């Protein structure tokens, strides 16, 4: 509202605004002088960050050269007084908040029971040299003969954190929307400690509002955020979304991908939150170097809860663990021998360290089993629950916005839409999605257009006049519904690592039969690192052509077989005994099996084991059959799959790189290269720090979810009905705030 | 504008800062190098 | 120092001077510094030859265990996969450097009734360890010196 | 490089209008600007 | 690399004027310009 | 890291570097903060008085 914020500018709001800063700041000191207010102290910094959120909302919309800064400026300058009385307040209240938790104070107090004397907390602080004389003099009136230097401390450093907040918020916007300001320059120098404080919370997201105008926009960080934040799931998840979307190029839809991890990660962090509290020596130094380069009824539920908590938390240390046990028993499995008979071929082992390694291998396959049990439980409870979500979610949004399942059908294949279809009866069906009235919201946007009736139906509702009644109202085993859990199963046996899991558990079970089978679990050596998963990627990358140029293969040799049978049968002699002689050629199967065998793998052609044809009839026919087959399939076809694989990996590499390079010079939000940011001083890393941070986006999302609707800003109220509408105009897309306003930046 | 990132896929000889968009093998996708 | 110190105690030492041509040379520098600049993915190349050749090693310990026979007198028979650590060792010694798979070294599967699975293993075989990782290793020491 | 040659005639195609001069870099600005300039206008179809 | 310098020189030629220099997209936007560049303006033969 | 630890309380770590006076340097930024008493024992500062 333009209007609104033009008419409080040129009324008599400023002077009441002084008036207001000058006797709160008398009052804050007053307070601060006496013990038995904080009542009253805490209604005064709770009115006092409502008076700094309605400046801020003032100072909405405001241009980078417009007259309200000017006012705000002026009556800054008109009331520098009180203003900087309590600023210098706030430093030096977190100043000493500061000091207490460091050593220099540690190291001057005496009495044992948390109690320092006025005299030495003055001697300290001018140790500091932090705090002035009248300064000192005025915390040692304010703390209540002990000074109680810790609980006086802590007292006020909780309700004086919103208030700290917002006038840091006030001062970062002032300095950024008006630069080149003495008066204000000079503000920002006097209050330093509060802005670096308050700098790791503090938010500076830039959207679009209006216009094609950029805004920036200030919001909340806790300590609980960053703390959740530091964890490596979502670090790797971040890492993985990221790589996959530059892998994909999209740029239109970049933004829906975008939304939809930071949807997962929210998900990921509330179940985080959720489950919060001789030979023998050179082969035992060869795996020791391999496995280091590699390593670089209440009471029961309740117990059952918390060992599926403690599992969870610990799944990666799980798996390496039993990476490990495998390579381990693998590497005991190492050790074996035959003999004929035992000391029908006998599997027997080798005595080794005085046959010390058979209980070893048992009890090393019992313990591998017994913890790739623990692996499969840990990654259902773990890793499930998210698949279940990104199902739901992404079902809910394609009935609600697509209209496929009511206005049109699935179509044939799409196993994956029938069994959408399957759970669309089902009952409570969003229960991991946050919006749990998904089918009345659908309902109200098409249903009574296709019929009251039928959707109703095909939804599967349980009554429409039981939910109408409880909008106007103004047993665990039967609780659970058993299509709910039989589609939940379902769509469980399809996620591709849930098939990993399973055919470990196999393996496992087949080497617990036979202890041969344990040698399949040292394939996840190729998931446990990169450049292995990139090697089998590239394995299938290009399977149509690999198999394409195999058929080639195939059927040349056919060919070349066929022409050999009817012309070169008499060379084809593998045996040297004249007494009993082989033909390798006599049939069209063993001479195809002959080729296939040998042909393709001498690497010098077939004539390698042909016997030489100058002594006999044909030389120059044969010799020119050898010299074409040599070069029409181990000069071009094998040269080609091999070129095929090795390219496959190169260019898999190469993305992988590309990928990374692209990111270093190349933003996420806005695109905007790195060459133009290159001009200032460390602009790049500044805007991918502050002003187009991807964590910044959804702590600020997942902010404005915590924060009530009631409370939101206009540019806040605004996202949110933007993403409430599932379109994404208020990104930069390609619009930087430096760059929108560099001629009056500059 | 000419110019392409190193690893950028282009699209013929030169048109690039590294001035050589050769291929790694049996397989399209030229990039510089 | 200590090569020439040595090199008096046998004149043989003083071969390994010759490492100061490699390293003196831009061009001798930058071969020998190709291997180290991509070493970790020539590791887990390595470590995959090293895990498919022991796959391939208990396959073969397991089946097609009679085939495994490089003495020609039949006085005294050689089983050289009779143990795990030796059927390894010479999978690892042959096979690999062998460049048409190890077929080459094992005799001709002819009237056995498992033909068609000796056949297999050993296009298999080839095909995993000569024309893939070989050629990975190859190409991957190539790039870093290119 | 025939490989390379059918996917740069792919890659053109998904690029380049195929009427007119320009590139979809202009037309990436606006969201679906390239298919919605290739959907009605500038359609080979179309001229047929 | 040789092979692929002289398939370069031939492009160059074809693409970048040898006496001017300058690129073919300039006199693409008027139909055989770069034709008519090459047999009018800057041929080396004229000059000869 | 631990290496150059241990040579800070060297009298001779100056040696070869033309700032001879870093100690005092340091001694003068970091005394308001430490109580000019840690970091003298630190970089040693043999009779500093
Ligand atoms: N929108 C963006 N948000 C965050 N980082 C970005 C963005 N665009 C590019 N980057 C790049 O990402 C890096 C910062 O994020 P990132 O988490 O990847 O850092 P890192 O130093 O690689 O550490 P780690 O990934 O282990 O946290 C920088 O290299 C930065 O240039
Ligand atoms: N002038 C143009 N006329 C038509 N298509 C063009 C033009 N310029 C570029 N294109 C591209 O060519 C495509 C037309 O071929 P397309 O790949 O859609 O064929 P298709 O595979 O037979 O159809 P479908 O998309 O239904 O599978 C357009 O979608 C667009 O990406
Ligand atoms: N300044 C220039 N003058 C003439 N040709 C130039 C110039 N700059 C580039 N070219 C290019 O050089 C070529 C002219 O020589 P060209 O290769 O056609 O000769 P040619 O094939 O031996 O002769 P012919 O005309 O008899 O076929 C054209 O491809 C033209 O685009
Ligand atoms: C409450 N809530 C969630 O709990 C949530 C979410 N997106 C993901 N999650 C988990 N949204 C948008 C939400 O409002
Ligand atoms: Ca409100
Ligand atoms: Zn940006
Ligand atoms: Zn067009
Ligand atoms: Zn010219």
């Amino acid at each position: 509202c333009t209007g609104n914020q033009q008419s409080l500018a040129h009324s008599r709001l400023w002077d009441a605004v002084v008036g207001f800063l000058h006797v709160f700041a008398h009052m804050m000191m007053k307070l601060a002088q006496d013990s038995s207010q904080i009542e009253l102290l805490k209604e005064l910094l709770d009115l006092q960050k409502d008076m700094v959120v309605m400046l801020l909302s003032l100072l909405e919309g405001n241009v980078v050269n417009g007259m309200i800064a000017r006012q705000m400026v002026d009556m800054l300058v008109e009331s520098s007084s009180n203003v900087e009385m309590i600023l210098k307040f706030f430093d030096m209240f977190l100043k000493l908040k500061d000091i207490v938790g460091s050593e220099a104070f540690q190291d001057y107090v005496t009495d044992p029971r948390g109690l320092i004397s006025k005299k030495d907390f003055q001697k300290a602080m001018d140790s500091q040299k932090q705090f002035t004389g009248p300064e000192i003099q005025f915390l040692l009136s304010c703390s209540e003969e002990m000074i109680n230097f810790e609980e006086f401390a802590n007292r006020f450093q909780e309700p004086a954190r919103d208030i700290g907040f917002n006038v840091a918020v006030l001062l970062t916007n002032l300095s950024e929307h008006v630069p080149h300001d003495p008066r204000l320059r000079n503000f920002l120098e006097l209050a330093e400690s509060i802005l670096e404080y308050f700098r790791p919370y503090l938010g500076r997201i830039e959207i679009m509002g209006a216009s094609r105008r950029i805004e920036r926009i200030y919001f909340e960080i806790s300590e609980t955020n960053r703390a959740q934040w530091e964890m490596p799931q979502v670090k790797e998840s971040k890492r993985q979304f990221i790589f996959d979307v530059v892998n994909e190029g999209g740029e239109a839809e970049k933004m829906e991908l975008f939304v939809s991890f930071c949807e997962d990660t929210i998900f990921e962090m509330q179940i985080a939150a959720q489950i919060s509290e001789t030979a023998r020596e050179a082969a035992t130094a060869l795996a020791a170097l391999l496995w280091a380069v590699v390593a670089r009824w209440g009471e029961l539920e309740v117990q059952r809860v918390k060992f599926l908590n403690y599992l969870s938390r610990n799944f990666y240390t799980l798996r390496f663990l039993a990476l490990f046990l495998a390579f381990a028993i693998n590497f005991i499995l190492l050790f074996y021998k035959v003999s004929d008979s035992p000391p029908n071929m006998v599997y027997y082992f080798l005595e080794e360290s005085t046959g010390y390694m058979e209980p070893a291998l048992w009890c090393l396959s019992l313990l591998h089993t017994l913890v790739a049990f623990l692996c499969i439980i840990g990654y259902n409870c773990l890793k499930v629950p998210l698949v279940i979500f990104k199902r739901e979610k992404e079902l809910a949004r394609k009935l609600e916005f697509d209209g496929l399942y009511i206005t049109e059908q699935p179509g044939d294949d799409d196993v994956k839409g029938q069994w959408d279809r399957l759970v669309l009866n089902t009952p409570s069906f969003p229960s991991n999605y946050w919006d749990k009235f998904v089918k009345r919201k659908v309902l109200d946007k098409h249903g009574d257009i296709f019929g009251r009736e039928r959707i109703a139906e095909l939804l599967g509702m349980d009554l429409a006049s039981l939910e109408i009644t409880a909008h106007n109202e103004r047993t665990w085993l039967m609780s659970i519904d058993v299509k709910y859990q039989i589609w939940k199963f379902g769509v469980i046996f399809t996620d591709n690592s849930f098939l990993y899991l399973g055919w470990y558990m196999v393996m496992s079970l087949l080497g617990h039969y036979n202890n041969f089978f344990f040698a399949a679990h040292l394939l996840d050596i190729a998931m446990g690192v990169k450049t292995l998963r990139t090697i089998l990627s590239s394995v299938t990358h290009n399977g149509k052509q690999l198999v394409m140029t195999v058929g080639l293969l195939a059927v040349v040799v056919y060919l070349y077989t066929v022409v050999a049978f009817n012309f070169f049968r008499k060379f084809y002699n593998k045996s040297e005994d004249e007494d009993e002689p082989d033909m390798k050629c006599d049939d069209m199967m063993t001479c195809y099996l002959f080729h296939m065998y040998v042909g393709v793998r001498a690497g010098g052609g077939i004539g390698d084991e042909i016997e030489d044809p100058a002594g006999d009839e044909y030389e120059l026919y044969r010799v020119v059959f050898d010299i074409t087959f040599f070069f029409f399939v181990i000069v071009i076809l094998l040269a080609i799959i091999q070129g095929l694989i090795i390219d496959a990996f190169g260019e898999l590499r190469d993305q992988q790189e590309q990928v990374k390079e692209d990111m270093e010079t190349k933003c996420f939000i806005c695109g905007i290269g790195s060459d133009y940011f290159d001009t200032t001083p460390h602009g790049f890393e500044t805007h991918t720090l502050e002003e187009h941070n991807l964590a910044n986006y959804m702590f600020f999302l997942m902010y404005l979810i915590n924060k009530d609707e009631t409370e939101h800003t206009g540019q806040e109220s605004y996202v949110w009905k933007m993403y409430q509408e599932r379109c994404w105009d208020f990104f930069p897309a390609g619009d930087c705030f430096r760059k929108q306003y560099e001629d009056q930046l500059s | 504008g000419d110019c392409l990132p190193h690893l950028k896929r282009c699209k013929a000889d030169n048109d690039c800062c590294g001035k050589k968009c050769k291929r790694r093998g049996t397989n399209a996708e030229k990039r510089c190098r």
